[PDB]
């Protein structure tokens, strides 16, 4: 929360991880694990 | 090669200004001046319309003087608007060039009206009238008839001196000093708010990039000098605000973030905005006042931005109008009501004022033609005091009327149900005004074709165009009895003249009054009436 001086000199690196054997998808903010997670069925195709 | 220089606009504008300023140069021969003028023209041709905005602003302050230097700029503007009329007039604009901003249209309106008023007041000068024989016509054609200016007021402005009114010589109220102190404290409150937004804390230590002089110290310890030098502009501003006959009345007697956040969400009444932009213009007049107090010592290099607050750019206008609106809002919230004309959009339109002035000049025409019949009948005088009025009318207004109502004919015939024009339809009131002008001109020329002399063909052509412009259906169904009676009287008079001519040919008369009626009919009446019948049938 930095609406004050909302413009940030820093760069935001969002990481996306997938386990192709459990169908689990997770995300990282700047090396910090996000709460959002997804579960997908086998044989699913996903594009970045 | 200058066509696509949208990325070096700064350099292009600087070069345009340099060439214009050199054109306005003493010790400069005619050949050199002509070379400069040709260069400026050629650059303007290929340069995009958006690019010239600043030059147009400067010309808006130059040309209306109508001095010897006003010749070339008039031709420049004529050609520019002739070629770029789509840019301004059409809503979609000119292909690949976009559309007008709105400030450009404001400048165009100001230039039109300044030239119009100046030429009306000035004495006949065949050269100047010929240079405006290309006339305000390009300007008017470029301007949409429906253009409504955000700001509608009186300039009350005049080398160029921005002068406020200041009561410093007189004592200042102690209640007002209390107000200044409250305002300065609340300004320091917005100042801490601003530091909270910028996210940099007060620094008691000096550091180059924050450049925070160690004087940064909570109000508990600030040195007086900084406080009163921040205050003095506040004193000047409040004193000027009251000096400009604006009454300040604190509604009720009185006994940590700034409680009134400046909220742009709050809509402001139109009146209240107008005062806000005027008080921002007063802040900018104080700005130019101190800049001029400084410059007069220099005597040269007038700071380029020193120009009318309305003419200059909105973004620079933004800070001053923001401060003015903030101060006002603070006054109303606290109860320190500051008090002391928005003609609706239709009245604000350009065509509305243009037709109003044309009708006023038709009244003047009635007056001095009547005086002309009186003088020619007896006691002939060669002076002709209204000479200037006659020349202005015939030379400027008639061609301008012709061109305007030949270009914008559809805007007047168009209706919401049925639209000929690409965009816009005239208001019923504007239709009434055009009808009244047509009837007035017909009455004015009635049996006075010789008195008008060589201007009679121009009168007849203007009448043709006006007839083709009229929306008689709308005017007659929903129009004042005055306009309807004027048109009916036109028809009755045309009839009567026809019956008199026809009996004269019946040779009940010799076939002078009959000859004068005959020439009036043949020259003006039958053509105009035939045109009107054709337009009605169409």
């Amino acid at each position: 929360p930095g609406q004050q001086g909302r413009i940030s000199h820093t760069d935001l690196v969002i990481g996306c991880l997938v386990d192709l054997a459990t169908g689990l998808m997770t995300f990282t903010a700047n090396g910090k694990e996000s709460n959002t997670f997804f579960q997908v069925e086998p044989n699913t195709k996903l594009f970045p | 090669l200058f066509a696509g220089t949208e990325h070096r606009a700064i350099m292009v504008d600087s070069m345009l200004h340099t060439v214009y300023r050199l054109s306005r140069g003493r010790s400069l021969t005619k050949a050199q001046r002509d070379v400069i003028e040709d260069c400026l023209m050629a650059l303007c041709r290929y340069i995009r319309p958006s690019m010239l905005q600043h030059l147009l602003r400067r010309l808006v302050f130059d040309v209306p003087i109508l001095n010897e230097f006003a010749k070339m700029p008039l031709k420049l503007l004529t050609n520019h608007y002739e070629r770029c009329w789509k840019y301004y007039c059409l809503p979609t604009g000119w292909a690949n060039f976009g559309v007008t901003s709105e400030e450009e249209l404001h400048l165009t309106r100001k230039l039109f009206w300044g030239i119009f008023d100046s030429l009306a007041h000035k004495k006949y000068d065949q050269e100047l009238y010929r240079m405006a024989m290309p006339c305000l016509c390009a300007i008017a054609g470029a301007l949409p008839p429906d253009y409504v200016d955000a700001s509608y007021s009186s300039k009350a402005e005049k080398n160029f001196d921005p002068r406020p009114v200041e009561t410093l010589n007189v004592i200042i109220p102690e209640k007002l000093d209390s107000f200044i102190n409250k305002f300065a404290e609340y300004t320091h409150e917005k100042w801490a708010f601003d530091k909270i937004q910028n996210n940099w804390s007060y620094g008691e230590n000096v550091d180059e990039e924050l450049k925070t002089h160690p004087m940064l110290r909570p109000y508990k310890t600030f040195s007086e000098k900084d406080k009163e030098i921040y205050r003095w502009p506040i004193k000047e501003s409040l004193k000027a605000m009251i000096a400009w006959e604006w009454t300040i009345e604190k509604a009720r007697e009185g006994e940590y973030n700034p409680q009134p956040p400046d909220l742009s969400g709050v809509t402001l009444s139109r009146e209240l905005q107008a005062m806000a932009e005027q008080l921002a213009e007063n802040y900018h007049n104080t700005w130019g006042r101190k800049k001029k107090q400084e410059l007069e010592a220099k005597g040269g290099g007038t700071h380029p931005l020193l120009v009318p607050y309305d003419t200059l750019t909105a973004k620079e206008k933004a800070r001053d109008r923001e401060k003015a609106q903030e101060l006002l809002k603070f006054l109303q919230m606290n109860g320190y009501a500051v008090t002391r004309l928005d003609t609706s959009s239709i009245e604000k339109r350009f065509a509305f004022g243009f037709l109003q002035q044309l009708l006023r000049w038709m009244d003047i025409s009635q007056e001095f033609i009547a005086h002309l019949e009186a003088v020619v009948s007896s006691g002939r005088v060669e002076k002709s005091p209204h000479e200037q009025e006659i020349k202005f009318f015939a030379k400027i207004l008639l061609p301008l009327i012709n061109q305007y109502f030949t270009n914008h004919c559809l805007y007047f015939l168009s209706t919401p149900a049925k639209v000929l024009g690409s965009g816009g339809h005239a208001s019923n009131k504007e239709k009434e005004m055009i009808t009244s002008l047509f009837c007035k001109l017909a009455a004015l020329v009635r049996h006075r074709v010789s008195l008008f002399g060589t201007d009679a063909p121009a009168v007849v052509n203007c009448l043709h165009i006006l007839a083709r412009s009229l929306d008689a259906r709308t005017v007659m169904k929903s129009g004042p009895e005055i306009v309807k009676a004027g048109l009916r009287s036109f028809f009755e008079s045309a009839s009567e003249d026809i019956e008199k001519m026809v009996e004269n040919l019946r040779l009940g008369k010799v076939s002078k009054g009959v000859g004068q009626n005959l020439t009036y009919t043949t020259v003006a009446l039958l053509p105009v009436l035939t045109t009107l019948f054709q337009h009605i049938a169409q």
